[PDB]
Formats: C-alpha cells, sequence, structure tokens
C-alpha cells in the first residue's frame, strides 16, 4: 500500500502494487524509451507475487498455523500431529 | 548504408503498417544514454553459492533468460513464461487456446487461464 | 576558438597502458556563431586547459600551431548568471570554431637581433628576476 | 591596507562561514494560520504546477471563462480539483444557445430540407445534439489511456527544458544592466522607481 | 467533372476557395456576444462597434474542435452566402470534391464525428483532410515563390522535409517523412498565438491602464506592431527610446479600431482628446517568450528546445537533410525577425558540418497553407490518395478515421 | 633532422587524393544544391 503513488496520467494503474491496465498493453504505441523486462523485472515482481499468494492466498479455509514462539505450547505440537492422520504426496 | 535501405521501406504516402513504430522508436531510443541507476539481479546463484528455485515449478535453477532477466529452471517453465508474454499467439478454435489473465487478490495478484476448463457441472455463465 | 560546452578527460583503456594518472585525450565541446564541433585534444593540451583554469561557459582560444591555450573570457550569454561577480564577460566568437588565417607581418632585422639578445621566454624565478631588469643595451 | 595579523576565536571562527551584521520599526509577523499550518504539516512540484495554471491561465481569451480553468487543467493533467484549488492560488451551451443560432440562421439563406428516418439518422441527430465539453470528451472513457497519453503528452518535450542560456530581466520593466533581489520575497528588481513599484503594488509577502 | 473545394478550417480565420480561384478567402471562426446580448458571427465581428467586451465563443476548445453547433452554423455561412464572398456558392454538396485541414493531433472519436457528419450531412462525393504538414513536401509540384534563409552566413512532393506551423492555438514542430509526418517524433510547443495576444493583455493592463477585455483592440495592435529581436533581447533593450513606438486608441465616434504610429517619422498631430499608449520594451520583450520562456515565468521548454529535440528523435541517417529543408509556416511566423532570429539559433546550436536552409513564405504567412494545399489538391497524388463517398459507405464509420487520415493507422 | 616523415605525409595525402578522385570521378558533376536523396547528401558529405 505504501507505494508511491503513480504520478497522474499513466497510461497503467496499480493493480496490487504493479502496473497492469484492462486493455492487452501497446508499449509500441506507447513507450518512447522502454526499459527492458529485464531493467523492469515487472514479469518478475508478478511471478514471485504470484507464488506466494498461492502460498499464503485465501483459496483454502486457514485452521491451523504453526505458532509464532517450560510453555506447555511445545506439548501440544504432538497432539495437533496426532489429531490427524498422515496421507501420501 | 542499412538504415538507407530501411529509410526506403518507411512509409511513402501510403497504407503502410504499424510495424514502422518499432523502427521509430529504435531511432528514439538513440536519444540519450540510459541513467540506469541500479542494475536489475541475474543469474542462478544466490550469493552464498546456492542455486535458486524456479517460481514456477520449485525445481532449482539451471538457466537464466538473458532478454527478461528471469531465471529457469526447465524447458516447460521457460515455456510457460513465453506464453505469459505473447498474449495474442500469433498463429494467423484460436479463442481456445491457454490464455493466462492476472486476477488481483487480497495483498497480491494471480495468473488464470480464462480457457482452463472448469470442473463438470459448472453452470451456465460460470 | 569558442565556448566550452563539455570537458570530459578520459582514461586509458588499460590501467597498464600509462603511468600514475593515466589520463588519456580530453573532449572538448566549442560553440561559435555558425555552429559546434568536439575537439579531441592531447593530454598536453588538457594540461593547458588545467593552468589556464578553463570552466564550462568559458570562451577559450587554442592553437594548433603551438599547443597555446588563452582564455577570452566568459559568454556574454551568462553575462546575467550571478548578479554581482567579478567576471569579463565576452561576446560569442564569431565565424567558425576553427579558423585558418594566413598572417603577414613586416619585422626588422634588429627585431630578430633583439629576439636573440633578450628573450622573453622562460616561467622560472630567474626569469622573472631577468624580467624585471631594465633592458639595457649591449653589444 | 591589509591586516597582517588578526585575533580569532576558536569557536566562531572557520573558513566554512563568514558572516557579519549590524509607528514602531519593527519586522513583520504573519498571522498565516494556513501558512503556519503547512508549515508545521511540513523548481518544485508546486511551483511547476502554479506556473503552469498561470500559463493556462493566460493562454485562455475571455475572461467569463476563468473560473472554469480548474476542471480543464485537473482533466488535462490528471491531478485532483481540489488540490489544484486549495494549494493553488489564481491570478457553456443551453436551448439560448440554440435561440441565438436560430438568431444566426437569418445570415444563412440557401440550404433545403428533406426527410428520412432510421436509426443512422438519430445517431446523426445525436452527434449534433452532444453539447459536451472537451471535459467531456477527455473523461470519457472511449478515449484509452494510451490514446489520451500518447495525443497530450509524448508531443510534449521530455529529455530537453532548457538549451538557449538563461536571461534574468527586471520584474517591472525588464532591465539587465542592474539586478538586485528584494529584501521581502526575493524577486529581482533593477532601479529605484521600480522598488518604489515593487514596495507599493508588487511585493507578494504582505 | 468540378474544380476541388479547399477549405483551411482556422481556429481564428478560416481560409477556403474553389481550386480556381486565386486568393482565399477569410471567415473569423467565432461566435460572439457583446454586452447587451446581441450576438455577432463571423465577418460580423469584424463589424462590431462596442468593442470594450465582445466575449468570443469557438469550437475548437483547447485546438481540438469540439462544439459542432457553432462549426456548422459557421460551415453553412462561409460555404452558401454568395453575397459577401464574391459570388460563391457550394449550392447543395452532392458531387463536390473536398480538400479540408484540421488539427494535426486529433482524437479518434473527434475525427470520427468529423468525418461522419461532413460526409453524410453534406454528402461530398469524395473527402481529403490532413494537417497541412502533409501538404507541405507537395509545394515542389508548383513554381512557389518563397523566400528562404540559411544559417551559416550573413515524385510531386520533397521526400525530406520539417514543417514548424505556427497558427492560433499551438506552434507545432511536425517532421514529414515522404508525404507521412514521423508522428512518433512529433512535438508540440503550447506557445501560440492566443498565448501571445493573452500576454500581450497582461503586459499593457501592467504597464497601462486595464486592457484585459479590449480582445479586438488588442488583436489590432498585435497585428500592427510586435517583432523579435534582430539579434537579442539585450541589443533591443538597448536601444528602446530609439525604436519606441506608440499606438493611438480607437476612439468610437471616428475609429473603432485603433492605430500605431511611428513617433520619429512626420506625420499628422493627433487630436488633444485621444488617448496614446507608447510602447518602448513591449514591441520586443513579449515576442521574446518564444526563445526565453522564462521571461514570462513559463517552466516549459522553448522553440529552440523543442526543434532540436524533434531533429533528435529522428533518424540519424535522414535528420541532416531535415535539417537542411526545414519551412516554416503559419500566421505567427509572419511577425518580423523571427525566422531570420529562429534560424541563427538553430545553426548556432547545430554541429559545425550541418546547415540549415530555412524557407519561409513572402506575404502573409498564414495564407501559405490554403496555396500549398490547393496546389496539391490539383496533382495526381490528391486524386490517387482521395476516398470516395461510396468507399466510405462501404466502411464503418471508425474505418476511414482510423486508417486513411487519423493518427491510429500508424500508432 | 635526418628522420623527417614529410614523405609519409605526402604518400597519406596522394593516397587520400586518389581515392577522393575515384570518388568523384563515380559521383559525377557536383553540386552544392538543397539535399532531396541521402545518397547525394552522403557522398557530398564524405567528399567535404
Ligand atoms: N499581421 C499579423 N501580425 C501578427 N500576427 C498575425 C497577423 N495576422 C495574423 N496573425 C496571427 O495569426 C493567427 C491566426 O493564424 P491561423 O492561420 O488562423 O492559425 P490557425 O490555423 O491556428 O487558426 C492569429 O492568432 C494572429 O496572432
Ligand atoms: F487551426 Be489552427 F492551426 F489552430
Ligand atoms: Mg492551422
Ligand atoms: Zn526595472
Ligand atoms: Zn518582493
Amino acid at each position: 500500500a505504501s507505494r508511491a503513488k503513480l504520478a497522474t496520467n499513466r497510461p497503467f494503474e496499480i493493480v496490487a502494487g504493479l502496473p497492469a491496465s484492462v486493455e492487452l498493453p501497446n508499449y509500441n504505441s506507447s513507450l518512447t524509451h522502454p526499459q527492458s523486462i529485464k531493467n523492469s523485472g515487472v514479469l518478475y515482481d508478478s511471478l514471485v507475487s504470484s507464488r506466494r499468494t498461492w502460498v499464503q492466498g485465501e483459496m483454502f479455509e486457514l485452521y491451523w498455523r504453526r505458532p509464532k514462539k517450560e510453555s506447555p505450547t511445545s506439548g501440544t505440537i504432538p497432539l495437533i500431529r496426532d489429531k490427524m492422520q498422515k496421507m501420501c504426496d | 548504408s542499412l538504415d538507407l535501405s530501411a529509410l526506403a521501406n518507411f512509409p511513402s504516402f501510403g497504407e503502410y503498417d504499424k510495424k514502422i513504430v518499432h523502427q521509430i522508436n529504435t531511432e528514439i531510443n538513440k536519444d540519450l544514454e540510459i541513467k540506469i541507476k541500479t542494475q536489475p539481479p541475474t543469474g542462478v546463484f544466490l550469493a552464498n553459492g546456492i542455486r535458486k528455485k524456479c517460481l514456477i515449478t520449485n525445481k532449482e535453477c539451471q538457466y537464466f533468460d538473458p532478454r527478461t532477466g528471469v531465471p529457469y529452471s526447465d524447458v516447460e517453465a521457460y515455456k510457460i513464461i513465453q506464453r505469459i508474454q505473447d498474449p495474442i499467439s500469433k498463429e494467423e478454435d484460436s479463442d481456445d487456446q491457454v490464455r493466462f489473465k492476472w486476477f488481483g487478490f487480497k495483498n497480491g495478484g494471480i495468473y488464470l487461464d480464462l480457457s482452463q476448463r472448469p470442473a463438470k457441472g459448472v453452470p451456465e455463465g460460470f | 576558438e569558442g565556448e566550452v560546452t563539455e570537458l570530459t578527460p578520459e582514461d586509458a583503456e588499460n590501467p597498464l597502458g600509462g603511468y600514475g594518472k593515466t589520463i588519456s585525450h580530453v573532449i572538448v565541446g566549442l560553440k561559435s556563431a555558425k555552429g559546434t564541433k568536439t575537439l579531441r585534444l592531447d593530454p598536453t593540451i588538457y594540461e593547458s586547459i588545467q593552468r589556464e583554469k578553463v570552466s564550462i561557459g568559458d570562451v577559450i582560444y587554442i592553437e594548433a600551431n603551438t599547443g597555446a591555450v588563452k582564455r577570452v573570457g566568459r559568454s556574454d550569454a551568462y553575462a546575467t548568471e550571478f548578479d554581482l561577480e567579478t567576471e569579463e564577460y565576452v561576446p560569442l566568437p564569431k565565424g567558425e570554431v576553427h579558423k585558418k588565417k594566413e598572417i603577414v607581418q613586416d619585422v626588422t632585422l634588429h627585431d630578430l637581433d633583439v629576439a636573440n639578445a633578450r628573450p622573453q621566454g622562460g616561467q622560472d624565478v630567474i626569469s622573472m628576476m631577468g624580467q624585471l631588469l631594465k633592458p639595457k643595451k649591449t653589444e | 591596507m591589509k591586516a597582517l595579523v588578526e585575533e580569532i576565536d576558536k569557536k566562531t571562527y572557520n573558513p566554512d562561514i563568514y558572516f557579519t551584521s549590524l509607528s514602531r520599526p519593527v519586522k513583520r509577523i504573519n498571522y498565516s494560520l494556513a501558512d503556519l499550518e503547512a508549515r508545521l504539516y511540513t523548481y518544485t512540484q508546486q511551483e511547476i504546477l502554479q506556473s503552469d495554471r498561470r500559463f493556462m491561465e493566460l493562454n485562455t481569451e475571455n475572461f467569463s471563462d476563468l473560473p472554469n480553468v480548474p476542471t480543464l487543467l485537473s482533466d488535462l493533467t490528471g491531478v485532483p480539483r481540489d488540490r489544484i484549488e486549495s494549494t493553488t492560488k489564481p491570478i457553456v451551451l443551453k436551448p439560448e444557445t440554440l435561440r441565438e443560432i436560430q438568431l444566426s440562421y437569418k445570415s444563412t439563406k440557401l440550404p433545403k430540407p428533406k426527410r428520412k428516418n432510421t436509426n443512422r439518422i438519430v445517431a446523426l441527430k445525436k452527434v449534433l445534439s452532444s453539447k459536451r465539453n472537451l471535459h467531456s470528451f477527455l473523461d470519457s472513457a472511449l478515449l484509452n489511456l494510451m490514446d489520451k497519453n500518447v495525443i497530450y503528452h509524448n508531443v510534449y518535450n521530455k529529455r530537453y527544458f532548457k538549451v538557449l542560456p538563461l536571461i534574468t530581466t527586471c520584474s517591472i520593466c525588464g532591465g539587465y544592466d542592474s539586478i538586485s533581489s528584494c529584501v521581502n520575497c526575493g524577486n529581482k528588481i533593477c532601479s529605484v522607481s521600480c522598488f518604489k513599484l515593487h514596495n507599493e503594488t508588487r511585493c507578494r509577502n504582505r | 467533372e468540378t474544380p476541388p473545394i479547399v477549405i483551411d478550417n482556422g481556429s481564428y480565420e478560416i481560409k477556403f476557395g474553389p481550386s480556381t480561384n486565386k486568393k482565399p478567402f477569410r471567415a473569423l471562426n467565432a461566435l460572439a456576444k457583446d454586452k447587451f446580448g446581441t450576438s455577432y458571427l463571423s465577418n460580423h465581428i469584424k463589424n462590431i462597434k462596442d468593442i470594450s467586451s465582445i466575449t468570443f465563443r469557438r469550437p475548437h476548445e483547447l485546438g481540438q474542435l469540439t462544439l459542432w453547433e457553432l462549426e456548422s452554423c459557421i460551415w453553412d455561412y462561409c460555404l452558401f452566402n454568395p453575397s459577401e464572398f464574391d459570388g460563391f456558392d457550394l449550392k447543395e454538396g452532392k458531387g463536390h470534391h473536398l480538400v479540408a485541414s484540421e488539427s494535426c493531433m486529433t482524437l479518434p472519436e473527434l475525427s470520427k464525428h468529423a468525418d461522419q457528419v461532413i460526409f453524410e450531412e453534406y454528402e461530398f462525393d469524395s473527402l481529403f483532410k490532413s494537417p497541412v504538414a502533409v501538404f507541405v513536401p507537395f509545394t515542389k509540384s508548383y513554381k512557389g515563390e518563397m523566400r528562404t534563409i540559411s544559417g551559416k552566413d550573413e515524385s510531386d512532393y520533397h521526400d525530406f522535409q520539417l514543417v514548424i506551423d505556427s497558427g492560433f492555438n499551438c506552434t507545432w514542430i511536425i517532421p514529414v517523412l515522404k508525404g507521412i509526418p514521423y508522428y512518433k517524433a512529433v512535438k508540440k510547443l503550447d506557445i501560440g498565438g492566443r498565448f501571445l495576444t493573452g500576454l500581450l493583455k497582461e503586459t499593457l493592463s501592467f504597464r497601462h491602464y486595464n486592457m484585459m477585455d479590449e480582445t479586438i483592440l488588442v488583436n489590432n495592435i498585435k497585428e500592427q506592431c510586435l517583432f523579435v529581436s534582430p539579434v537579442s533581447y539585450f541589443d533591443s533593450f538597448k536601444t528602446k527610446d530609439k525604436h519606441a513606438l506608440e499606438y493611438v486608441l480607437p476612439d468610437f465616434q471616428t475609429s473603432f479600431l485603433g492605430y500605431v504610429r511611428n513617433p520619429r517619422k512626420e506625420n499628422v498631430p493627433l487630436p488633444e482628446d485621444a488617448q496614446i499608449i507608447t510602447l518602448t520594451d513591449e514591441l520586443f520583450t513579449i515576442p521574446e517568450t518564444f526563445f526565453h520562456p522564462e521571461i514570462s515565468q513559463i517552466t516549459k521548454p522553448g522553440i529552440v528546445e523543442a526543434i532540436l529535440e524533434s531533429l533528435s528523435m529522428l533518424p540519424e541517417i535522414v535528420r541532416p537533410l531535415m535539417v537542411g529543408n526545414i519551412v516554416c509556416t503559419g500566421g505567427n511566423f509572419n511577425l518580423p525577425n523571427f525566422a531570420q532570429r529562429l534560424a541563427a539559433e538553430l545553426q548556432r546550436q547545430l554541429p559545425t558540418d550541418w546547415t540549415c536552409h530555412v524557407s519561409v513564405p513572402e506575404g502573409d504567412c498564414a495564407l501559405f497553407g490554403w496555396e500549398v494545399m490547393s496546389q496539391f489538391a490539383k496533382t495526381d497524388s490528391y486524386r490517387k490518395a482521395r476516398v470516395t463517398r461510396e468507399e466510405y459507405y462501404e466502411h464503418g464509420p471508425d474505418w476511414c478515421t482510423k486508417h486513411r487520415f487519423g493518427y491510429q493507422n500508424w500508432i | 633532422s635526418k628522420l623527417t616523415c614529410v614523405k609519409n605525409f605526402v604518400e597519406e595525402v596522394n593516397k587520400l587524393r586518389e581515392t577522393n578522385k575515384q570518388l568523384q570521378e563515380e559521383f559525377g558533376e557536383a553540386s552544392f544544391l538543397n539535399f532531396q536523396d541521402a545518397n547525394q547528401y552522403f557522398k557530398y558529405s564524405n567528399k567535404q
């Protein structure tokens, strides 16, 4: 959210922190000095974001999370292990 | 000399196509040196010598794409990235080809193929 | 002659190429009433530039005959850059940046004799002390 | 002539800083709650924005169109209207227009009418009954982001900004023989008469 | 068979007439109303007596012709009425070949509307329209009389030419390559005649009594007496008294329009009741905004910056020829010493190897666009390029503006 | 004084001059008219 508030009238919008538009990008019409994808990395940022989100997104309802650390809360780890049965990969 | 041949290719008060604009941008880009402040990360290795893990497959990265700068584990990974690029698959059933689109989710975004056949039973308008 | 627009000293392509600073050619951009020209200069000419204390915008004057650099002054374009400053503002040189002229002068034989007898060259302290001396005629 | 011996204080002396200084006469103080609020809250972006707004104001011909500038400037630049309205300090069609056109019809005499109907003719009426302004066109979704940005912005210069030299002139009369900056706001003056004029009419700190 | 009709839809004056005609007509494309609500149209504006506060409504909001209603009114007045315009009369429009002009960068929707209305409503047989810079290279087809100046001293169209179109709205830098402008290198200088008239208003109102409303008075001043400094701003400012001029204000009982006098030259005495405004610095300090926008506190880059950028964005092999073949046109260029100074500055900026040859038409430079457009219309290139009424009918309305004429085809 | 290199300058000047003579033969009637062809301008610029 703290990402730089884009200057007015850019041919893109910042969606999920990245430059995007509803229509297919027309770089050739719109850009005079396009930085390479190497230079931009936008694709890279998108891919990393995608993977991470898939690791952390809302697709499936969360039910257990490893507790962020003679606290008996350690003893609950085997209990949570036993409350589930183990199945193949 | 080759530019002179290119110049003869330029539109001559006719009905010429957009492709010229690519050459135009090529000439325009020459205006000034590029003040790229920070070079982008490159290569398939981390600073400690451990191989990077593929963002697509989670396999250990073997090769690095010099054009885009996205390292990739396998040919499949590279092909998938390229299909993410080249949104108009210029084969010219064309609409049935894998078309990945990006959807914005809380705190991030994901790529979704609108040509993905959903599970059997989806209603009309699904 | 002209007004300096750029001054980008370059070093040798390899550090082993030269000694110490290893300063290679310097590139200078001069502006005149008829256009601009980018020159490639010897490191000696760069040393002359450093001696004359030339900055960007100063009107300069280089003689390819001897490699002597003269600082005419500051361009009248930058006259009002500062509202109080001691600078001899000079106009932009007319004509081309690189003008070749044939010079004709009448000199007496006695002039050559005097030049040999009492040369004006030298920048040493001994030279300056001799310069301060009266020019007494000698046989 | 020149003092060969100088006395110095190690606390006050440095080559970095050289400094020397001397109906009730007293320095003015500004009770501007807005300016104080700005101070506590905080060319520059505001300066260039003000200059651009002044340029656009000076471009327009009719005085009556002056209070319509902020909307057009917000549409052209893309900036919010409230920001330009508040931070920056400055300085259409009706049926009556149709009636004036009917009065204007008296000059033309030749054309003759006809009749037909189709949806194409309906759209023909629709273009000739738009009554919408350039602001509507620029805000209209039919003008795409790339099209708009190319057409307005790409024709503007982006790399060269000043290659001729910079020339400063008197703020009153454009003179250049002598220049100095007024103590009150730092705008530049050339003569005593111009100083009196700046003090009476011009100076912006009062 | 009929000669083509050519109209130049200026944002300030409209130059039109049959291709057979020698010199075009004039049409002030502006709807006016006076303080008492009485409305004046086109050349009636020149007939106003209550100059003081006449308000001008125009179809070009910001150089883009948005409001059709008054455009249609002005078109109908100029096309139909023969009595004022030397008997010229567009009877009913059908079966008439029309070549027009428009702003070089028009919105696709606006151009679509323009083509649609001009085709369906007017029912012309064929139509061409494009910026004047498209017609400029065609000047080879006729024996023009255009004076030229070089900056280094004191098959019916030219392939390489650079066009500076300085009109009422804005100053355009349009490089045309073999008759199609290089649209990605097209650069706009926002300074233009409207801005310059506003700056005249401002400086007159500051130095003398408030003339902020006296639109036609300041316009007549601008017509009578402006010039760019022959060498530099300093040179003109040094001899301000020697080149000083005084403009006589309009006297409603004798002359609704004012006039300029040269104080040094011998001339008739002015009546004691006539108010006089002397001009000693605004003659040249106002036009100098073109080269030094800082003078009138404008942050935009100036004309030399814009021209040099446009030259830079061009292909390297062709840019020197473009430098040598730069041609100036438009209403603003008619003011004295603009072409000479622009040429001098351009040569001073460019490398010594290249040479710039500046050619500007003699006489009123505003009429040049109509002349070159007409001389192009009478060539085989116009016959090949022109699009017919039925061909438009065959295509959907966006097709014409997106392919034949508008920028969209390339970009 | 014995090792002066005037011959080197003269020889290179003659090799340039013969190349220029061949180029002028190829071009034909040289002129300083306003250029309307890339080839013509390039050849004139090379000549100068
Ligand atoms: N005699 C003149 N002196 C100075 N400027 C003039 C003169 N005649 C016309 N102009 C300028 O020409 C402009 C009109 O040019 P025009 O060809 O109508 O341009 P456009 O195509 O933008 O409408 C006016 O704004 C005016 O400033
Ligand atoms: F009609 Be113009 F060129 F403003
Ligand atoms: Mg025009
Ligand atoms: Zn002053
Ligand atoms: Zn002040």
